[PDB]
C-alpha cells in the first residue's frame, strides 16, 4: 500500500554500467523482498531477481548471476508499520540488447508459497 | 467465502497504558521492602517489532517522582523534630581569620520540663538568619523541621520497576535513539534495570552511560525553555570532599528527644570542594559541542556559561556525599567558546537545613556526619539551558527533579495486554 | 528572523484586513491584536487555532514558512496593531485604521 | 519450532504468532513471589491482576470459548469488518496491524458472540428434552 | 426479543427469565473502571466481587457446569423438594418466588450434584482404561 | 463409601484418595465470611487465596483438563520419570509419597502437557477448516 | 462449629521451635500493642 519510485531514464553505451534506485514508501520495507523485472525490445519480459530486505539473502537467474549488483540499505522507520528503505540495481557487461524499461517490485506476502511474488510495482526507468 | 469469526486467546497485541509499577531489589528508599529481583532477568527480543516511544510524555518518571517524593515523607515520621530549636541564638564566628560556620548557643529545653541548659553548637551560615549578634533558624518564619533519622541511610539502592501481571515494559535496545520517534530495535522486560535514584542537579551523577557516541536529548531543542538532557559515554571522574574533621554532640531536648548537634571541628578547618580531570572534562566537553553541531550548524559558535540566577539548589552542583549536601561552584566548568595534573576544583558550600523537591511546608535537618567526608562518583550527564542568530550559549539548569529519572526511564515503556484477538478463518462449530 | 508585511492597512468598517508574516525557521506562530491604549490580545495561535472569545471571523491560514491572517468583515473596534509571533521574536507591527 | 519467548511473534504473521499461544497464556497471571509504599501498591496491582485476567476468562466463559485457545464459533464473518482475503491476513499483517482495523467493529462482535452461545444451549436444552 | 436489560424480567416467568442469561452474566464482575476513605473501602470491594464470583464458578466447574449458562445434570427430580408440575413452573412463578420454595433443599441438591460428577469422570477413567 | 473428610486420605492409597477429590476442591477456595491489624492481613490473605486458585485454573486451562478432575492427556508416561508398575503405585504409596518422587520431573511434564494441548486445538482447527 | 478432621494414616515431622506460629504471634502482640496506645494520652508534662 505504499509507493516504489525509482531513479530516471539514464542511457549509456554497452560496456559500461548504470545505476537504478528504488526508494520505497508507505510500508515497512524489510518485510517484503524486492524483485527485479525488465521488459526488453528484443523479447518479453524476464525475471532478473529477488533480494531480501531482512535476511540480507538473495536469489537471481543464471542469465544475470554474472551481471546484475543487487543491494539494500536499511529502512527507515516512520511509524510502527511504515518505513523508508532504498533498493539498488547495477549490471556489469552491458549491451544494446539489454535496452529496456526496468523496474524494481515488492513481494507479495511475508509467508506461505508466493513470499517473494512481485506485487507493487515501481514505475519504470529506461535504459540504453 | 465460508468465513465465520473465531475467537483467540493469548494474542501478541497490546496498547499504551500507565498502570502502577511495583518495586524489586536485591535506607530512606525503603528497598528492603520491595520483591526481591529475581536472579534470572528475562529479557525477549521482540523481533520485527517498532514501537513509538516518548522520554517526556513518559508516565513511569511522573510516578517514580512522586514515589521517592512519598518516600522521603514516609521515611522522616518517627524521626525527631526539631521545633524547640527554633529559639533564640547567640552565635560568634568560629576562629580563624572568611567567617563561614557559624558558633552558636541558646538557652535548650531538658529531660524536665521545667530545666533549660545553655548548649552550643556549630552552624553552617546558610542555616541562620540575624534579627538586628543574634540569630535563629532559616526555617522558623516558614515551615516546621524534622531531623533525619541518623540510621536511615542517604545512599542511592538500585530500584527495579516491574509492570504487574497482564502489562508489560517495553525496552529500546536502539544505541543511537534519541527520546522521541519508533525504535527499530525493541524488547520486552518484567522489571527495569536497576535504578539508583541519585538526587543531582546540573550534573547527573552515578548514572548509566550511553553506548556508541554521546547523545543529547530534549523534546525540542530549538524551544529554548525546554531542558537539554545530555548523556555521556565515558565518565568523568569527580572527587568530593569536606575537609573538615566534624564531631556529634547528642543533646537530649525531651524524653527520647535527641538533637544531634556540631561539637567542635577536630584539627583543621579548610574548604569543600570537587576536582574533577581537566582533560577528561576538555574532551568531554568537546564531545558535547560535537553533537550539538547537529542541530544548530558546523559553523556557529557555541558558548558555555555559568548559571543566570534563581535558587541555591540550581545555580550550583547539589548533591549528597557521604551524607551531607553540597552546593558546588560550577563556574569552573562551564567556561569555554568553542569553534571551529590538570584538575579542576569547585569552591563547594554545606547546607544542613533544607527542604529538597522544592515543596514548601517541610524543612529536613541532616545530622553532621562524624570524621572526614569524601566521595568518589561519575557524572554521566548534563542538563543544559541555552539562551538571536548563529552562536548559541549554553548554560547548565536544574529546574524540575523529575529530569534526573527521566534520563534512566527514557528506555522504558508500560503497555497492557489484551490478549483477545478476533479473526475470520473457513471454521464453524458443529450441532 | 520574522518579517510582518504590511506595517499599516488603511481600510473601513466592512471590508477585509489580511496580514501576513514570513519565518525563517518552522513552529507555533502566533498573532496578537493592540487596541490603542490596551494590552496586546491574543487571536490565533499554533498557526490557525483560534483563540477563546475571539469571532469566528477571524481566521489564520498557512502555505510553507508563510502564515496570513484574516478578518472577515471589519468593525469599529477590530481597528488596531496586529504582530505575528514565533517563539519570543515578534513582527513589527500592521496598525490597521 | 522456536522458543521465541514472551511476545516474541509481535512483529511476525498472525499464523506464525497463532501457533504459540500457550507462551502468552502463562505469563498473563504469573502467581505469588505490609502497609509501606510499595507494599499497599502491590496489592493494588495484585488486585488489578486477577480482575483483567477473569474478565477475558468470563468473556471466553459467556462465548463457549472457555478453556479454548483457538475457538471457532457461528458468527459469519461480515465483509463489513474487513473485507480482506483470508491469505492477505494470516501471511502478511501481523496481529498488532489487525487490531487496529477492527478496533471499531470489535464491540458488535463481542455481542453476536454472545447470544451466538446462548442460542446454543437453548437449542441443545431442547435436543436433551426426549 | 426485547432487550430488557439487567434483571429486567426478574418479576417474568423462569421460561422466558431463562432465555436471557448472558445479560446478567456480563453484569456479575463488571470491570476494571489509594490510601483514603474510598480508596481502601473500594479495594474492599472489589476483592468480595471476584471472590463471590469465583464460588459460582467454582461450583460450577466441580458439577461439570462449568462454561455452561444451561446445565442438565444426572440427580433426578425428588418430589419432596418441590411436587409441581413442569407447566406451573416455567410458565408460572418467577425466579425470585421459586428461590423461596427450594431455599430449603438446595444444599442438599448442591451435594448430589457433586458427587454425581465424580462418579462420571471415574466411570469415563474406567472407560478410556482400554 | 466413607466421608473422611478434608484430607482424610493423606496417609491412603492413591487408588482411594483419588475417589474422594471434590472434598478438597471445595475447601481450596471457601468463601466469604477495616483498617486495623487483622483487618489489613486479613485482606492480604484473601488475595493470596484466590491468586493461587486460579494459577491451578490457569495451569488447568492450557491443559485441556479445564472442569476435570481426573483429566487423560496424550503426554506418554517417560520411564525415566518412575519406573514403577501401576500396581504398586495406585495400591501401595500415597500421593504425598508420589510428590517426593516425581517432585524432580515436575516441571518437564507441566510443559509437556502445554504443547499436547496446543497440538490438539491446532490440529482440530484443521480439522474443522472443511 | 470447629471442624476438626481426622488424617487416618498420616505421620507428619513437627518442630515448635522452628514454628512461624510464635514468631508471627509474638509480632501480632507487639504490633497490637503499639496500636492501641496511639490515640492515648502522652505523659510527657509529666517528667518534672
Ligand atoms: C521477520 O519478518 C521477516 C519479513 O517478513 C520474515 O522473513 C520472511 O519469513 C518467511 C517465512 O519464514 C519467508 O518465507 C519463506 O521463504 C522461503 C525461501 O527461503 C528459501 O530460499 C532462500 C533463497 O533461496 C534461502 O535463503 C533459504 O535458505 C535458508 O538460508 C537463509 C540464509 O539467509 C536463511 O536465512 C533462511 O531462513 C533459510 O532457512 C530457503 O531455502 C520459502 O522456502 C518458504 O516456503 C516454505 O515455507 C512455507 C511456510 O512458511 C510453506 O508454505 C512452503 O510450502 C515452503 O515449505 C517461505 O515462503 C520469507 O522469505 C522471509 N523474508 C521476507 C518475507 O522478506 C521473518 O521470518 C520474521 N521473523 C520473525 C522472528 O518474526
Ligand atoms: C564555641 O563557643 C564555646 C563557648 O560557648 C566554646 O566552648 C568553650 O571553649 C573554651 C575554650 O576556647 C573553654 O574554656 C576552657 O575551659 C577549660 C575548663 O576549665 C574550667 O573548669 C575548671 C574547673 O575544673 C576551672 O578551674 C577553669 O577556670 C575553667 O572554668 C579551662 O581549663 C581552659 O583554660 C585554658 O585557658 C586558660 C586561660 O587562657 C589557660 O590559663 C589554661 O592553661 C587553659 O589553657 C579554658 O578556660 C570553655 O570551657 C568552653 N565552654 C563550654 C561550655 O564548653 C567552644 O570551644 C567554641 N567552639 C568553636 C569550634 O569555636
Ligand atoms: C556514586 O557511587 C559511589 C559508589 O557506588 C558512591 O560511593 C560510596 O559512598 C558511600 C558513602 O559516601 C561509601 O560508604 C562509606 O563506607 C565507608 C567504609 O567503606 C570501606 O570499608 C568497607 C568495609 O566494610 C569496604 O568494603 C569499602 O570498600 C571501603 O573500603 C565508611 O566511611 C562509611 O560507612 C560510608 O557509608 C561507599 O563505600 C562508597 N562506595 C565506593 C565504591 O566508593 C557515591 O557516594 C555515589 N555518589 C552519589 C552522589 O550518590
Ligand atoms: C565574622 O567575620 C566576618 C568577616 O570579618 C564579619 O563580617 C563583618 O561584619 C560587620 C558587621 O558588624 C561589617 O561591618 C564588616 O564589614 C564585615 N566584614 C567583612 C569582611 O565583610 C562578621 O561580622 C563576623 N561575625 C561575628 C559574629 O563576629
Ligand atoms: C564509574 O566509572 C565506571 C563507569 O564505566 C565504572 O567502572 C567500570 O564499571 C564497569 C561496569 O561494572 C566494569 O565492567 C569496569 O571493569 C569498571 N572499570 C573499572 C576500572 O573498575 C564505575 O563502577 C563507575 N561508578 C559508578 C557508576 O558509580
Ligand atoms: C578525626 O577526629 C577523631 C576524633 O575527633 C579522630 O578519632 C581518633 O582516632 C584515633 C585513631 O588514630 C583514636 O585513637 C582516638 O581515640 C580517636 N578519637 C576519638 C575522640 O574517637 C580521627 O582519627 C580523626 N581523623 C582525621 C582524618 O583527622
Ligand atoms: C579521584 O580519586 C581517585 C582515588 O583517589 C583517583 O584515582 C587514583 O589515581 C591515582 C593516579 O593515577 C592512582 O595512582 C590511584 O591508584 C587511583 N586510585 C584508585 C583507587 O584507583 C583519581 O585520580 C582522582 N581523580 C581526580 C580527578 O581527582
Ligand atoms: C562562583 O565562582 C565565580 C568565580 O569562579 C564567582 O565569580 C565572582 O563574581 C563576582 C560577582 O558576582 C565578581 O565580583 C568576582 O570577581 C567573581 N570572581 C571571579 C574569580 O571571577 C562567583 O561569585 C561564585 N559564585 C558564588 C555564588 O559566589
Ligand atoms: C520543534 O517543534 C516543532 C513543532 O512540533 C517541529 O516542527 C515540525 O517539524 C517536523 C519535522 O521537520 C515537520 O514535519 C512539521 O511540519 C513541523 N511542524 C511545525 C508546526 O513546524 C520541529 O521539528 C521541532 N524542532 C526540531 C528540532 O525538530
Ligand atoms: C538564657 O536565659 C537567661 C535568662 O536570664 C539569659 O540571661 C541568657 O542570655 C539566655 N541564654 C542565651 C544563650 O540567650
Ligand atoms: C529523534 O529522531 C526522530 C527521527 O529519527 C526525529 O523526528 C526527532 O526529531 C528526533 N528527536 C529530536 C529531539 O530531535
Ligand atoms: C557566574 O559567573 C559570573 C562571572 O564570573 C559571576 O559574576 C557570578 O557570580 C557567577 N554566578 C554563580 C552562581 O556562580
Ligand atoms: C454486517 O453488519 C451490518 C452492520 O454494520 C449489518 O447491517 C449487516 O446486516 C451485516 N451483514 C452481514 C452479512 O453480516
Ligand atoms: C473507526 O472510527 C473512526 C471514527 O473517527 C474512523 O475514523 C475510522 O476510520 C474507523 N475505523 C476504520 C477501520 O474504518
Ligand atoms: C428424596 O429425598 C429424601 C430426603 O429428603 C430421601 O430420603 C429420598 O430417598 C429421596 N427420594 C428420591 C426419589 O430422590
Ligand atoms: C424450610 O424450613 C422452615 C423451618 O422453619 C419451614 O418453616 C419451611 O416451611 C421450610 N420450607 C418449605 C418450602 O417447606
Ligand atoms: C524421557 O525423558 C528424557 C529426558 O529426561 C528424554 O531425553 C527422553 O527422550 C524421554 N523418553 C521418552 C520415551 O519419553
Ligand atoms: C532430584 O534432584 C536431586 C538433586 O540434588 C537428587 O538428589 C534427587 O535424587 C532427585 N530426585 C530423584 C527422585 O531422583
Amino acid at each position: 500500500q505504499g509507493q516504489l519510485v525509482q531513479s530516471g531514464a539514464t542511457t549509456t553505451k554497452p560496456g559500461s554500467s548504470v545505476k537504478i534506485s528504488c526508494k520505497t514508501s508507505g510500508y515497512r520495507f524489510n518485510f517484503y523482498h524486492i524483485n527485479w523485472i525488465r521488459q526488453t525490445a528484443g523479447r518479453g519480459p524476464e525475471w532478473m531477481g529477488w533480494i531480501s530486505p531482512y535476511s540480507g539473502d538473495k536469489n537471481l537467474a543464471p542469465a544475470f548471476q554474472d551481471r546484475v549488483n543487487m543491494t539494500t540499505d536499511t529502512e527507515v522507520p516512520v511509524t510502527s508499520f511504515t518505513s523508508t528503505g532504498a533498493a539498488y540495481m547495477e549490471i556489469r557487461n552491458l549491451t544494446s540488447d539489454d535496452t529496456g524499461t526496468y523496474f524494481c517490485a515488492k513481494g507479495l506476502l511475508r509467508d506461505g508459497s508466493s513470499t517473494w511474488l512481485p506485487y507493487l510495482w515501481g514505475q519504470g526507468t529506461l535504459l540504453t | 467465502e465460508n468465513l465465520w469469526v473465531t475467537v483467540y486467546y493469548g494474542v501478541p497485541v497490546w496498547k499504551d497504558a500507565e498502570t502502577t509499577l511495583f518495586c524489586a531489589s536485591d535506607n530512606v528508599w525503603a528497598t528492603h521492602a520491595c520483591v526481591p529481583t529475581d536472579p534470572n532477568p528475562q529479557e525477549i527480543h521482540l523481533e520485527n517489532v517498532t514501537e513509538e516511544f516518548n522520554m517526556w510524555k513518559n508516565n513511569m518518571v511522573e510516578q517514580m517522582h512522586t514515589d521517592i517524593i512519598s518516600l522521603w515523607d514516609q521515611s522522616l515520621k518517627p524521626c525527631v523534630k526539631l521545633t524547640p530549636l527554633c529559639v533564640t541564638l547567640q552565635c560568634t564566628n568560629v576562629t580563624n581569620a572568611r567567617g563561614e560556620l557559624k558558633n552558636c548557643s541558646f538557652n535548650m529545653t531538658t529531660e524536665l520540663r521545667d530545666k533549660k541548659q545553655k548548649v552550643y553548637s556549630l552552624f553552617y551560615r546558610l542555616d541562620v538568619v540575624q534579627i538586628n549578634k543574634e540569630y535563629r533558624l532559616i526555617n522558623c518564619n516558614t515551615s516546621a523541621i524534622t531531623q533525619a533519622c541518623p540510621k536511615v541511610s542517604f545512599e542511592p539502592i538500585p530500584i527495579h520497576y516491574c509492570a504487574p501481571a497482564g502489562f508489560a515494559i517495553l525496552k529500546c535496545k536502539d544505541k543511537k535513539f534519541n527520546g522521541t520517534g519508533p525504535c527499530p530495535s525493541v524488547s520486552t522486560v518484567q522489571c527495569t534495570h536497576g535504578i539508583k535514584p541519585v538526587v543531582s542537579t546540573q550534573l547527573l551523577l552515578n548514572g548509566s552511560l550511553a553506548e556508541e557516541e554521546v547523545m543529547i536529548r530534549s523534546e525540542n531543542i530549538t524551544n529554548n525553555a525546554k531542558n537539554i538532557l545530555v548523556q555521556f559515554n565515558t565518565p568523568v571522574q569527580i572527587n568530593c570532599t569536606r575537609p573538615n574533621n566534624n564531631t556529634r554532640k547528642s543533646i537530649r531536648i525531651g524524653p527520647g528527644q535527641a538533637f544531634y548537634a556540631t561539637g567542635d571541628i577536630i584539627g583543621d578547618i579548610r574548604q569543600a570542594h570537587c576536582n574533577v580531570s581537566k582533560a577528561t572534562w576538555n574532551e568531554t566537553l568537546g564531545k558535547v559541542v560535537k553533537q550539538l553541531r547537529k542541530h544548530f550548524g558546523n559553523n556557529t559558535i557555541i558558548r558555555f556559561a555559568n548559571s543566570s540566577g534563581g535558587d541555591l539548589e540550581v545555580t550550583t552542583h547539589s548533591f549528597n556525599c557521604g551524607g551531607e549536601f553540597f552546593y558546588c561552584n560550577t563556574s569552573g566548568l562551564f567556561n569555554s567558546t568553542w569553534i571551529s595534573n590538570d584538575s579542576i576544583t569547585l569552591p563547594c558550600r554545606i547546607k544542613q537545613i533544607i527542604n529538597m523537591w522544592q515543596r514548601i511546608g517541610q524543612a529536613m535537618y541532616a545530622p553532621p556526619i562524624q570524621g572526614v567526608i569524601r566521595c568518589v562518583s561519575n557524572i554521566t550527564g548534563l542538563i543544559l539551558t541555552r539562551d538571536n542568530s548563529t552562536t548559541e550559549t549554553f548554560r547548565p539548569g536544574g529546574g524540575d527533579m523529575r529530569d534526573n529519572w527521566r534520563s534512566e526511564l527514557y528506555k522504558y515503556k508500560v503497555v497492557k495486554i489484551e490478549p483477545l484477538g478476533v479473526a475470520p478463518t473457513r471454521c464453524k462449530r458443529r450441532v | 528572523v520574522l518579517t510582518q508585511s504590511p506595517g499599516t492597512l488603511s481600510l473601513s468598517p466592512g471590508e477585509t484586513a489580511i496580514i501576513s508574516c514570513r519565518t525563517s525557521q518552522y513552529g507555533s506562530l502566533a498573532w496578537y491584536q493592540q487596541r490603542p491604549g490596551q494590552a496586546p490580545r491574543l487571536v490565533i495561535y499554533s498557526g490557525s487555532t483560534r483563540a477563546a472569545g475571539i469571532p469566528d471571523r477571524f481566521s489564520g491560514s498557512r502555505w510553507g514558512p508563510d502564515y496570513n491572517l484574516t478578518i472577515s468583515n471589519l468593525e469599529s473596534g477590530d481597528f488596531g496593531v496586529y504582530y505575528c509571533q514565533q517563539y519570543e521574536f515578534f513582527g513589527q507591527g500592521t496598525k490597521v485604521q | 519450532a522456536v522458543f521465541l519467548g514472551f511476545l516474541g511473534a509481535a512483529g511476525s504473521t498472525m499464523g506464525a504468532a497463532s501457533m504459540t499461544l500457550t507462551v502468552q497464556a502463562r505469563n498473563l497471571l504469573s502467581g505469588i513471589v505490609k502497609l509501606t509504599v510499595w507494599g499497599i501498591k502491590q496489592l493494588q496491582a495484585r488486585v488489578l491482576a486477577v480482575e483483567r485476567y477473569l474478565r477475558d476468562q468470563q468473556l471466553l466463559g459467556i462465548w463457549g470459548c472457555s478453556g479454548k485457545l483457538i475457538c471457532c464459533t457461528n458468527v459469519p464473518w461480515n465483509s463489513s469488518w474487513s473485507n480482506r482475503n483470508l491469505s492477505e491476513i494470516w501471511d502478511n499483517m501481523t496481529w498488532l496491524q489487525w487490531d487496529k482495523e477492527i478496533s471499531n467493529y470489535t464491540q458488535i462482535i463481542y455481542g453476536l458472540l454472545e447470544e451466538s452461545q446462548n442460542q446454543q444451549e437453548k437449542n441443545e436444552q431442547d435436543l436433551l428434552a426426549l
